[PDB]
């Protein structure tokens, strides 16, 4: 179902509202929010994307889901790279 | 969407039979605070302003669908207005002027600046209140083309202010001694002619709900002033021989019947829904015994000798 | 023979009396009056430097609006409208559009103070300031009237208050906070000194430098005249501010102003900061807008707060920060989502462009310029599907505008969130976080665009259904590039 | 340390928009200051004239460099804004400051 | 001249409004208060001239409900900068006209 | 409440009465009043048909002023003088410095009637005429006066008439002679008519036009508003000619008329003429100074003229020649005797002009373009002495403009001369002739420049001494060509 | 060779003013140019007709001043001042017309007012248009454009007083229709005995024709003769006939009255540097005071008989 | 000698002051005219220059001096080609 997050995408300049899914594992999570800025403002690079609590210095794992992470809906996200 | 042509005018102005004119154009439906019910201003529907507003503006029970469709029958904007008051307050100061060169004040018959003293200088403190109570309306009525009447009308009750203040002073320069420009304050607080309009002003200021606001004020005390203090004074000038004072309160009586005037024609639109007739009936009996109270202590103290 | 103003004023502001049929406090309530319990004769020492009075106020006000409206006669046929620059023009309808109606709604910050402020002169100055705002408002539809027949754009001189469009949104959330939603007392420190000496000189002043520049001196001419009003009744404040201070207030004069300049900077960083550095041709900058800053803010404004005995806000530095970098971010916003606005936003990143943005913010080019070279790649392919977004940003609780950050080589972006009373809202400064601390009763059950977006009220809930929930009523009304995107052939 | 060199400025005077009044306020600030230097930056739609710690603006002065009869009150026609605190009368308008920066 | 004979031969009448805000009110009352006749007007930016043939009207009501502000005829001297025909007026209008048909 | 104009009107104008102690000629002598012989009572009929009253007069006035202040206040800095064609800042130094103490000058016109004409009407309206003369003579000193510390020739605004440059004269010797020379009722019928409702018309709106397109607003905004008093106060003359022809006086009233359009017409074709189609940049021409002539002169004064009952002028093929002609050659000679001007001409023969020339009057090229030919050719190659005079100009005895004609493919120039009184006088046109012999006494013993120059009153008897007469005071204030020959390359 | 010279800060003739140009100095200075020739003031024939009335009736005055330029209205008015203070004044007048007619002022006038009115007040007009015409005639021949300005102004003062006049003349006879208001003037200015003197010296006085001596007889004789003679005895009687609006608008006109004292004095300051000119001018207050004198007592006459 | 005449010359626009003498022949007048009209603003022709009196039939022979011819200072002369 339906879970709405705010996403700050590295290189960009503002937070979004993107909409992924509560059983999408961090990937597709971050292919959600890529969509909104690569080749929008944002250079496309190598690398693997991943997801973060705001400000945090900690990743969460690559194929963990949304309901695992103890993320709530509305909560603030960075996707960064390695 | 839809692709659509430039409008003449404004889209709420643009289904007029007519050509708008420069007073529909600058003053017709400015306020958004009466868009939505629940939140007034763009605030937490619970701000302690919107809890204000909906409490005094939105449930009162003065009602009408289109209370924005008010129209002031003078059209007056503000350029219009300081034309028409740049005119009328040139005249009474050339008025001023005029009757000073002459040395009027030393002519007047003996006693009459005591008379002055104490039934016209402390009008100020009336007309403050008028003042202060005008803007109340202004920021409480629920159509900007009501709110405008009120700006004016605001202005006016400070023009008639100053006129006091003005004449108060030069009056004390040929009779120093009779309390002019000293005494006002205590007179207002504590002289019994002063103390029905005086109750009358604290308890109107204190009427919070838009429309008993407007009723209290308009209908009510300022209609009184104009039959019980302003046409008194006229006549009791004419007995002493102050031939300024009918002239200048024939000035500000132009102010008072134009404030009459689009208060008369806000009944007329409120009285569209007709149960809004018993309302303003109920607020006219509620301070009407409060106004004539004023009245007749005010004319006993005239009266005295 | 006349008699000196010097005479008889003081009997025009002998006004108080000492109430009997009602208290003091039914008479002047808290909640509308605000003078924190200082009671009735001391704020009768209040003394309005900018004395005016009836007769003097009616004559040199009908000298001010002849000379403004002559002016705009005798010009209508320079083709101003015609020959402008596209980006000159999105400038007088953002200007139009989002200040007309406010200057309408500061009418009733003045009649606050006219009917609740305890001081007698307080009440006298503004009613002149009721009159004054009146007259501003009413200048401020007229002048943009003519230009209904040519776009519909300038219909929301008079539409964008009436609207949910997010800049609206925006600007009504700062002005019923500081205008019509307070107390008198908080009026006379947040409206008339902190927004109306500080903020307002920007948009008045500095854009008329620039207006003049450019040859519009209908709009300059306008303007400033607009502006020596503001000089009069701005001067309410000042006096509430030193009876605060001498009657042990000081702490909460300070607060609310720390409060108003932020809650003004965010919203000047958005609809000023992009006019003068990116809509304003290139040649007619008198300044850029951080020039502009620290004349009127800094070298002005804030040294005058010295001077009555105020200190430099606890934001001081992250202010400084936030004028070399926000309103770029502000501007890149407005453009990416040009059709959510009501004019047409002006790219303003032709090389020559980017090289003063460069002379004037170094490092800019490594930052914003990143983003902008990936949308002019995409300009240049005829990806314009890429230069349009396809969701909605996160938009700070207090100021109502988007979250934002600094974007390319040295990215940063942060987020001031904080969960109260069972709701998680987000900030885009630490500051305006602290704003909403201060007073969470006149902000907590406010609810953003996005916030309205996410509970269903939007329908359909994209990013079309947000537009029609925003108040657009025909395609020609919604913002596109000021050029065509003809910046991108340079 | 630009923003704390701007802010450490003691400068007052009026700030005039573009029209009849810009010259003559110019000259009537060089005359009723005498040994203070008056500074001007021109913006075309304003200029903006100041001195360190006060600036006085006679009427007498400010009326035989306009060229005209004029009262003081008649100068927020074209006073668009200010530095410095105000004292205004019927002789003359000051611009001052309380403190030294 | 042929051409000066033609040029001559014109029985065109009616006000020169120098530019400001009666141009277009003037225009509008023109076509308003003379039914049934052509207007012709020549922009000339600093000036239009208005006219039609024989007789041209303006009344003060017309003028007043299309420049939307109180409005007097005898104010019309601020703007009208010159005229053809001659010229009667009077608190009600104006009228520009011509004895003789040419 | 107030009573309306129309109820007290008349009272304002009922002040004719029976002398008494003087009689009616000593109270309005002929020479002063021009009654004819026309009675005291047949003027009371006379009915001004653009009325005003002292309470509007001074309130309508008071408007009229401050808009043309504040607009003038507020484009200071619009950079017209710094951003502006050379040429059109000589047109606008010509135009202060040919009007300026002029309109004060009619104030004596207008006040010559205020005392001396019969007609009670007349006499009240010519009290605001003097006002309105006032009010335009002090607006056109006072609006050139900032541009004094930019240039020299700014200061002509108020010396030119005080001076004996011959643009000077020419303009003195025909205002002397229709505004401030003759007695109260030629001024209303060749002042008020003719100058005023027939001539201003060109150079206080077609220049409008032209600084409009110009972008000059401050100036275009100022002679529009005088030209509204104008409008008013020029409708005195149509009264006093209904009149002159009700009571038997047709045949004079034509010969003032015909005398003043001419005298009007030979003034303005050296003034507006050379400013319309050649110091006004092409691209700002509203219409050709020809166009501009048959709009104001032709269509609307002449017709006016038919209306009132009154003929076309005896000269009218003359006249329509000379609009095709005439100002052609007074620009050339303007600009190439430039040094005896306070404003600097322009060429305006680049050949994008000369292209618009031809296009407006067919010929040009094989005409005036014969001599720009040879004038050009002088730049280019550097010889320049070739490009300066060092010789009058032979100057027409009514005009004071020189004797000019039609240079190139087919030349043709004639003078008209008449031996009078032991004396040789030269004119410019048989019209010119026949104005000086429709009053000698008005012209005989003045004397032109060039009959000065060769009497011995302009020492030394040189070109440097003819300028020092004229009364430049220093070499910057002599005309130059206005963009330094860059129209040559 | 021709000097070099930077440009000037006003015209070339202020120049060298010690005091920067005013306003008034700017529009109002040295604009006659008919001074500068003597033998021809108007660039026409030197014996044209006008060219002869000129140097006769200006040129060849008995008083003489070698700067008449020099000369300054001490109040120091132009086109755009006088319009501010007469709108103002004259807006003033028209207020108190207004406001008097709604109370009927008219009606409650001592019995037998609207006749003194109808004698003594409408014919005024006539008085007044000759002080209209006789202040354009000092315009005109005035050495100097300082001098004429000061009498363009008080011409149309003239005019307004006029105005005033006949506007009353019409207001009062709406009240009073059957007292020859607004019908009879002419004939009183002609016949009536009061009006015969002022009359005689209307008449004399619009035919001096020297420049010098018109303003001396109409600025310093006729008009302060009307100032002591006319106007402040018709608002005593005014005062004792309940006629209060007359000594207003009348009080209106004496500041008009006053400003024209001001500025003849100044020029009869400016007159008496050259010693010569004191006794011309008492000759020629001399030659016409028995006049002006023989006018004031006829009309006074009339005043007071009822 | 000076001897002051009007000249207008063939193709030139305007009538001037020419000083001549009265013993020059009206070759010698032609010339002197001409010095102030060809190459100025007439162009340079082949031809014999005349001088009549102005817009005459007849022209003066070229060596009668002006003194011979009974011109009276300041009458109008032409000077034209043959
Ligand atoms: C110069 C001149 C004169 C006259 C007229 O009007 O008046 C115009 C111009
Ligand atoms: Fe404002
Ligand atoms: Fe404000
Ligand atoms: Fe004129
Ligand atoms: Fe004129």
């Amino acid at each position: 179902s339906a879970f709405p997050v705010h996403a700050a995408f590295e290189k960009d300049f503002l937070v979004q509202l993107v909409v992924v899914d509560l059983n999408d594992s961090m990937d597709q999570v971050a292919e959600k929010v890529a969509y909104h800025c690569v080749n929008r403002r944002v250079a496309p690079r190598e690398g693997v994307m991943r997801v973060r609590k705001h400000r945090s210095t900690e990743l969460f794992p690559r194929d963990m889901t949304i309901a695992e992470s103890g993320l709530n809906p509305t909560e603030v996200i960075d996707v960064v790279f390695e | 969407f839809e692709s659509k042509k430039p409008m003449r005018t404004w889209s709420h102005l643009a289904e007029m039979r007519k050509k708008p004119s420069e007073y529909d154009i600058v003053s017709r439906k400015l306020h958004y605070s009466t868009n939505n019910p629940d939140s007034p201003w763009e605030l937490s529907p619970d701000s302690p302003m919107n809890l204000w507003y909906k409490q005094y503006r939105n449930a009162s029970p003065l009602k009408h669908d289109n209370w924005d469709a008010f129209t002031d029958p003078d059209q007056l904007v503000y350029r219009t207005y300081n034309l028409m008051q740049d005119g009328q307050e040139s005249y009474v100061q050339s008025l001023f002027d005029q009757f000073n060169e002459r040395e009027h004040d030393q002519m007047v018959r003996e006693g009459w600046e005591h008379t002055m003293a104490r039934c016209y200088s402390p009008l100020r403190y009336l007309f403050h209140c008028l003042q202060m109570s005008s803007a109340y309306v202004q920021q409480m009525a629920p159509a900007s083309t009501i709110s405008n009447c009120c700006i004016l009308q605001t202005a006016d009750s400070l023009r008639w202010l100053t006129h006091t203040a003005y004449r108060t002073h030069e009056l004390s320069l040929t009779y120093p001694d009779a309390g002019l420009g000293e005494h006002e304050r205590e007179l207002w607080e504590k002289e019994p002619g002063w103390q029905g309009l005086r109750e009358l002003m604290e308890k109107q200021l204190t009427a919070f709900d838009w429309g008993e606001a407007f009723v209290s004020l308009n209908l009510v005390v300022k209609p009184m002033i104009v039959e019980s203090i302003f046409k008194p004074l006229q006549q009791q000038a004419w007995e002493n021989n102050d031939t300024l004072l009918p002239l200048l309160i024939d000035s500000q009586l132009k102010d008072a019947e134009r404030h009459s005037r689009w208060s008369k024609a806000l009944v007329k639109h409120a009285l569209e829904n007709p149960d809004n007739h018993a309302v303003i009936e109920g607020w006219i009996e509620k301070w009407r015994p409060l106004a004539d109270r004023a009245a007749e202590a005010y004319l006993s103290m005239l009266s005295s000798d | 023979a006349m008699h000196p103003r010097k005479d008889w004023y003081e009997l025009t502001r002998a006004t108080n009396w000492t109430p009997s049929y009602v208290t003091e406090e039914q008479l002047f309530p808290e909640r509308m009056s605000g003078h924190m319990g200082i009671p009735l004769e001391k704020w009768e020492s209040y003394d309005e430097p900018y004395k005016t009075s009836y007769p003097e106020y009616v004559s040199i006000q009908r000298e001010k609006d002849a000379g403004a409206y002559s002016v705009k006669a005798a010009l209508e046929r320079a083709k101003i409208y015609e020959n402008s620059d596209p980006g000159w023009i999105s400038t007088l309808k953002s200007h139009y559009g989002a200040i007309a109606v406010g200057e309408y709604a500061a009418v009733t910050g003045e009649g606050r103070m006219a009917r609740f402020s305890k001081a007698p002169g307080n009440r006298n100055m503004a009613t002149f300031g009721m009159m004054d705002e009146l007259r501003h408002g009413q200048l401020q539809l007229f002048f943009p009237h003519e230009y209904c027949k040519k776009d519909r754009q300038f219909d929301w001189a008079w539409r964008a208050y009436h609207s949910n469009e997010w800049a609206a949104i925006a600007a009504k959330h700062f002005f019923d906070d500081i205008i019509t939603g307070r107390d008198a007392i908080s009026v006379a420190i947040m409206l008339t000194f902190s927004f109306e000496t500080g903020f307002t000189n920007m948009q008045f002043l500095g854009l008329a430098a620039d207006a003049a520049e450019a040859g519009d001196y209908t709009f300059a001419n306008l303007i400033s005249s607009i502006q020596t009003d503001e000089s009069r009744h701005a001067q309410q404040g000042g006096p509430a501010l030193q009876l605060l201070i001498e009657n042990g207030k000081r702490e909460e004069a300070q607060k609310k102003v720390d409060m108003a300049i932020w809650r003004a900077w965010r919203l000047f960083a958005v609809l000023t900061g992009p006019v003068m550095d990116y809509y304003t041709p290139l040649e007619d900058r008198s300044q850029s807008f951080k020039e502009f800053m620290y004349e009127w803010i800094i070298g002005q404004f804030e040294r005058s707060l010295i001077d009555l005995g105020l200190d430099k806000p606890w934001y001081w530095d992250l202010f400084l920060k936030d004028i070399d970098e926000l309103h770029h971010s502000y501007h890149m916003g407005v453009w990416y989502w040009r059709t959510t606005a009501w004019w047409n936003p002006a790219a303003g990143v032709t090389p020559e462009e980017r090289d003063w943005l460069e002379e004037k913010y170094p490092g800019w080019n490594k930052r914003w310029g990143r983003c902008w070279d990936v949308i002019t790649e995409n300009v240049l392919n005829d990806r314009m599907d890429l230069v349009s977004p396809e969701t909605l940003p996160s938009v700070c609780n207090m100021s109502q505008i988007p979250l934002v950050g600094v974007p390319g080589d040295d990215w940063n972006i942060e987020v001031f969130s904080l969960e109260h009373n069972g709701r998680l809202y987000h900030f885009g400064s630490e500051v305006d976080r602290w704003v909403f601390q201060q007073d969470p009763v006149q902000y907590q059950n406010h609810m953003n665009i996005v916030d309205r977006f996410l509970a269903g009220q939007i329908q359909p809930m994209t990013l079309e259904g947000a537009l029609k929930y925003m108040g657009f009523q025909s395609i020609e009304e919604m913002g596109k590039d000021a050029h065509d995107f003809a910046w991108a052939d340079k | 340390t630009l923003a704390d060199q701007a802010l450490h400025n003691n400068n007052v005077g009026p700030i005039i928009r573009a029209g009849d009044l810009v010259e003559p306020v110019i000259e009537t600030a060089e005359i009723d200051n005498p040994g203070k230097e008056i500074t001007v930056e021109d913006r075309r739609a304003y200029v903006r004239i100041a001195a360190e710690g006060e600036l006085i603006l006679t009427r007498k002065t400010l009326e035989e460099q306009l060229g005209r009869p004029f009262n003081m009150q008649e100068l927020e026609i074209n006073l668009a804004s200010f530095a410095g605190q105000i004292q205004a009368d019927e002789d003359q308008i000051r611009f001052y400051f309380d403190k030294t920066m």
